[PDB]
């Protein structure tokens, strides 16, 4: 598990969750984490890069298109499954 | 674990069963009685199906103890809810919670 993308990923997520339930700002979670998706789709290089991409990077892509689909729809269901998968990444890193 | 209790008693015949889409109201709180979510402020039920643990522990063994109509309080220690890790930007580590639960019904 490559400390530095587990660091970016724990801290990212923290700063989006604190904006979206605790300031009800949906741009901003959004805005934190889309560097943070665009940042795995450069795609792994370490070991440890790899072995991160292993475990979570499915489950990260697939956050980020419930958020899109939140986009679209406004249908806060997209959302919650959107924190599924952030929530169970941010657990396993932490 | 979870306690459930009763505010107004449900029909006492239909109760949740494994793979069945559970719609309920809720609101959840702080041990304290902060509120931190409520269903019932966005007038959107809330569901989630039953055994596919989508929810919380304290959920899906305290709304299933539930029947059709019924209105109670689940208290929900941390073990049972999101432990040590907590949720970030809403629930802290070690949170008890307190839900107010009505089952609308199965579908
Ligand atoms: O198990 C629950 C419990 C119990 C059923 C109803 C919601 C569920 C509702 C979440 C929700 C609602 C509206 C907007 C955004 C979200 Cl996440 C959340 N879950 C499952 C879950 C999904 C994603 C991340 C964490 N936990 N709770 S909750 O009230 O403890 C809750 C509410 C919110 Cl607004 C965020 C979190 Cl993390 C938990
Ligand atoms: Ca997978
Ligand atoms: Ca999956
Ligand atoms: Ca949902
Ligand atoms: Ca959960």
């Amino acid at each position: 598990m490559d400390p530095e993308f587990m660091e970016m990923w724990h801290e990212g997520l923290e700063e989006a969750s604190r904006l979206y339930f605790g300031e009800r700002n949906v741009k901003g979670m959004f805005e934190v984490l889309e560097p943070l998706h665009a940042m795995m789709e450069r795609g792994p290089q370490t070991l440890k890069e790899t072995s991160f991409n292993q475990a979570y990077g499915r489950d990260l892509m697939e956050a980020q298109e419930w958020c899109r689909k939140y986009m679209k729809s406004g249908n806060v269901k997209d959302l919650t499954q959107a924190w599924d998968l952030y929530y169970h990444v941010f657990r396993r890193i932490s | 674990g979870v306690q459930v209790e009763t505010i107004s008693p449900g029909d006492g015949r239909t109760f949740p069963k494994r793979g069945q889409t559970v719609v309920v109201h809720y609101t959840g709180m702080l041990e304290d009685g902060k509120k931190f979510d409520s269903s019932r402020d966005r007038n959107k039920p809330f569901k989630f199906m039953l055994g596919k643990q989508e929810v919380i522990r304290g959920w899906e063994e305290g709304v299933a103890q539930m029947s059709v109509g019924q209105r109670a309080k689940l208290t929900i220690s941390p073990d049972y809810a999101y432990g040590a890790t907590g949720h970030p930007g809403i629930i802290p580590p070690h949170a008890t919670l307190v839900f107010d639960v009505e089952l609308l019904k199965l579908e």
